[PDB]
């Protein structure tokens, strides 16, 4: 634990990210979008919930 | 009027649908699902 | 000959009167939405999607009259 | 259901959000008997 | 920048594009119509 | 080669810009280009989960966008004063019009039998006038078929001879006498102002033409 | 002037502007408004004094603008944040008790409640 | 007759960039800055969950 | 020559009925956006209503468009 | 012969004007039965037959004036 | 042709006539917009959006009345 | 000829028709405005500036009809 | 002769417009009665603003009438 909170405050980008990087990181980030496409649901749930949204409807 | 009559309306029509079912692919495949690693990536962030 | 060409253009300008009720349609369904809108901020949401379709319904007698309009002008 | 019942239930539910204090419990507690009566005679007493 | 993911539901649009195969063909005719007179 | 295919070429590469160099590689952060076509997904998103609303909602979710961003940039290069209108080639965008519209009429009838109908039966009423009330329903009916394409071929039809008739007049007003040509910048103002409008009621009839085919979808997907 | 009290609070009791929702929309008033009478319905309220903002669940009342410029707000109780998740549990109950019976009226008004709160 | 046109499409450009422009500026900015500080957010989030 | 003048004019002097229907319609909608906003949850019931009425005003102005049609095509 | 021919045309395209006024009408009508039904919540088992009654009748009008331009047409 | 010319002329004229209409609805949308930003004091951040909606979608008709003026004027 | 210059009087008298639908559109702004700054007297300040806009605008659709009024007058 | 008959008929077709403002002038009235009836006391402030939009409205009708004299004198 205490190497993990040396490695989140030494390595972390952040103002730069890139989803490939968290693609990398994680092949869960192309396996929910693929299950996503597969099931035909474009709204991700959530996404909204703690990130904004707009409309003009 | 001349300019909204051409005879061309079949070669119109050709390049047209080509246009359609083009972008029809080119969204559904390519374009749309890049705006929804954004969106599943930003999530993965905010639950971890 | 002249005649009809002249009845063509003639009747191209009266149809042209229709167009005035479809504009005040359109209005008048813009005026519920600003008048409901206004009465209910939490309806607006619900509201909204009515609005464009009530719009869209509107409009499209004025459409149908701008159809004889250009089946005269270009016919 | 008169006016002040309308608005009576109301207040009821929003005293339901469980971080209120006794009082306001208090003030939802309520003990009372309308005793009916008449000429005299007395139709029976019942709980509000 | 890009990515590519397969879309399946371009099964679920065929009466859109038989549709627009049956319009096509009818253009084709009015095309020839309207080089006539 | 064809002029109209010319400018189908143009519309492709302005669509394939916009989602290969207007974004950083794919910045969570998001770039200031970026974040506009994230409005455009969520306003699409959230207009098609309301209006064919349902257990599929997302299946027509990619035609919807592409019926949107064919629309929405169709009628900006439409607008450019030396192009060559797509759009005012109404027979294009009516014919497409006429596609969706007969595709709802297919997919209504094969999904809703014979009694697709029963649709344009829209309320209980005596029944000898049941039969009628779907003549005069179904009448109505292929009148969205026409009214959906006229509509947004009306507006850009509209704007551009409004436009280029006007500009004729104002021409030959700067063209006479020097004190007309003085105090004649009124007229050009109200080009200006016909432009300013051009450009908002073709965002706006972009966005109508895809709530309505969303409507006749939403009738098509769902009977009632 | 804004006079707002309650049966076991004084709140209120210039204003800036105000904003309250009645049984004709929801009226604001700023300065003279027309000296009405209006019912409030269990309602969302917001109080503004200059541009700051407090923000009250009020179980509908009585408002009335008096023509000297008082408007007198009285309601039965109310901040917003306090009211605030047991209460929607509260609602499935409610539900239940439209099935059974006066009290339909009552779950009625508890299903505006609830559906006011998380409007909120 | 068609450079007026295009005079009008100068005038329509000037408008745009004078108004709406630096609106624009600022709303994207806005956005971003609600995105960023949500991601940010989160990150705070988890260094909690460390420490935990 | 003076009959197929005729039937031009005619089918230009029809096409005005058009306008009451449009007026019409949208005293419909509007109806319908006024009664949401006033009870939050009529919209049940009201919206079949609505449609109905939509359908009959509309249909007027199909009437007309049809007689336009029959004078200016026949 | 052309001039009697003509006038039938004339006169058919003139009495199409008078069918727009039932139109507004059934619209009228619609209204208030929308308004009414948003008041009570509970009027509509009433209020129901009587605007079915008022779109009959309001209708009536028109139907006269169309029948007026059809026997100017065909006849 | 001296006879289709002055049909042009007269059938322009005619066509000006669907002005009116529009002229009526630009009125009746900010005359909402007006009415609403009474009743709230507080709803024209919400309510402004959507008269300038009204405005476009309301003008608009009008410049099919005005295309179709121009086109006989002109044209 | 006489056919063209009566046209160019008979189509000016025409397009002045159009102007009346402007003039009754100013009105109802006007009246939105007394009536609301009436319903709340410190409305006024906000109000106002609106309903400068929707007089102008409203007024605009009146210009355009009197400008193909003049068009006709001396062209 | 015909272009003289032309003056005559022109001026009349543009007397039409007048009834228009009419209808305006009266709307403005209204509200400036309504108003006054509505606060008691709005009067003062709503006294220009009533001028003001009389003003307004009148106009609209003048160009109606000097475009009908316009065409009958010259």
């Amino acid at each position: 634990l205490q190497s993990t909170l040396d490695n989140i405050q030494s390595a972390r980008p952040f103002d730069e990210l890139t989803v490939d990087d968290l693609t990398k990181i994680k092949p869960e980030i192309d396996a929910k979008v693929e299950e996503m496409v597969k099931k035909g649901k474009w709204d991700v749930p959530g996404y909204k919930d703690r990130f904004g949204n707009l409309n003009v409807m | 009027m001349p300019q909204l009559v051409p005879f061309y309306f079949m070669n119109q029509l050709t390049y047209g649908f080509l246009l359609m079912i083009t972008l029809l692919i080119l969204f559904s495949q390519f374009f749309l699902p890049m705006i929804l690693r954004l969106y599943v990536s930003r999530l993965f962030i905010s639950k971890l | 000959m002249q005649l009809v060409l002249a009845a063509k253009y003639i009747g191209a300008g009266i149809s042209t009167i229709g167009l005035l009720g479809a504009g005040i349609g359109i209005a008048i369904v813009f005026a519920a939405l600003i008048n409901g809108v206004s009465r209910n901020p939490s309806i607006k949401d619900t509201v909204f999607p009515m609005a464009i379709l009530g719009f869209a319904l509107s409009e499209a007698t004025g459409l149908f009259c701008l159809m004889v309009s250009f089946l005269l002008l270009f016919g | 259901i008169s006016y002040a019942a309308y608005l009576n239930v109301a207040a009821q539910a929003i005293r339901s959000t469980e971080l209120q204090t006794a009082s306001v419990l208090n003030r939802s507690q309520t003990d009372a008997f309308y005793t009916q009566y008449k000429n005299a005679s007395e139709p029976t007493p019942i709980t509000k | 920048m890009l990515k590519r993911f397969p879309t399946p539901i371009l099964k679920v649009y065929w009466p859109f594009f038989v549709a627009g195969a049956a319009v096509y063909y009818g253009m084709s005719k009015a095309a020839d119509l309207s080089s006539n007179t | 080669l064809t002029t109209f295919s010319l400018y189908t070429i143009i519309v492709l590469l302005v669509i394939t810009s916009l989602y290969t160099l207007t974004n950083n590689n794919n910045k969570i952060i998001g770039s200031r280009w970026l974040i506009s076509q994230e409005a455009i997904y969520d306003t699409i998103m959230n207009m098609t989960k309301g209006q064919i609303g349902g257990k599929n909602w997302g299946l027509y979710f990619p035609m919807i966008f592409t019926l949107f961003m064919f629309i929405f940039i169709a009628n900006l290069i439409s607008m450019i004063p030396y192009s060559f209108a797509l759009s005012a080639h109404l027979v294009f965008i009516i014919s497409l019009s006429i596609v969706i519209w007969l595709g709802n009429t297919i997919l209504g009838l094969y999904k809703h039998g014979w009694v697709f109908f029963s649709l344009f039966v829209p309320a209980g009423t005596p029944l000898p006038l049941v039969p009628l009330l779907v003549i005069i329903e179904t009448l109505s009916y292929f009148a969205r078929a026409i009214s959906l394409g006229l509509r947004l071929g009306s507006n850009i039809l509209a704007g551009h001879l409004l436009m280029v008739i006007l500009a004729g007049l104002t021409f030959n007003f700067m063209l006479i006498n020097l004190f007309t040509l003085v105090f004649g910048f009124v007229p050009l103002a109200m080009i200006l102002a016909i432009m300013m409008l051009e450009f908002a009621i073709g965002i706006i009839q972009g966005y109508v033409w895809a709530i309505l085919t969303a409507s006749y979808l939403k009738d098509a997907v769902y009977l009632h | 002037k804004l006079q707002f009290a309650l049966p076991h609070e004084t709140l209120y009791s210039e204003v800036t502007q105000v904003n309250l929702p009645a049984k004709s929309g929801r009226i604001g008033v700023l300065a003279n408004h027309v000296p009405t009478v209006e019912q409030l319905l269990p309602g969302v309220v917001e109080v503004m004094e200059g541009s700051n903002s407090k923000k009250f669940f009020i179980s509908g009342g009585f408002a009335t603008v008096q023509p000297d410029s008082q408007l007198c707000v009285t309601a039965i109780e109310a901040p917003l944040e306090s009211f605030s998740e047991n209460i929607k549990n509260l609602l499935a109950e409610a539900k239940k008790n439209v099935s059974s019976s006066r009290e339909a009226a009552e779950a009625a008004i508890q299903v505006e409640v609830l559906e006011n709160l998380q409007s909120v | 007759d068609e450079s007026i046109l295009l005079l009008t499409f100068l005038g329509f450009t000037g408008l745009v960039a004078k108004y709406l422009a630096p609106a624009y500026k600022d709303f994207a900015d806005a956005r971003m800055k609600k995105v960023s500080d949500v991601l940010n957010a989160s990150r705070n989030k988890h260094v909690e969950a460390v420490k935990d």
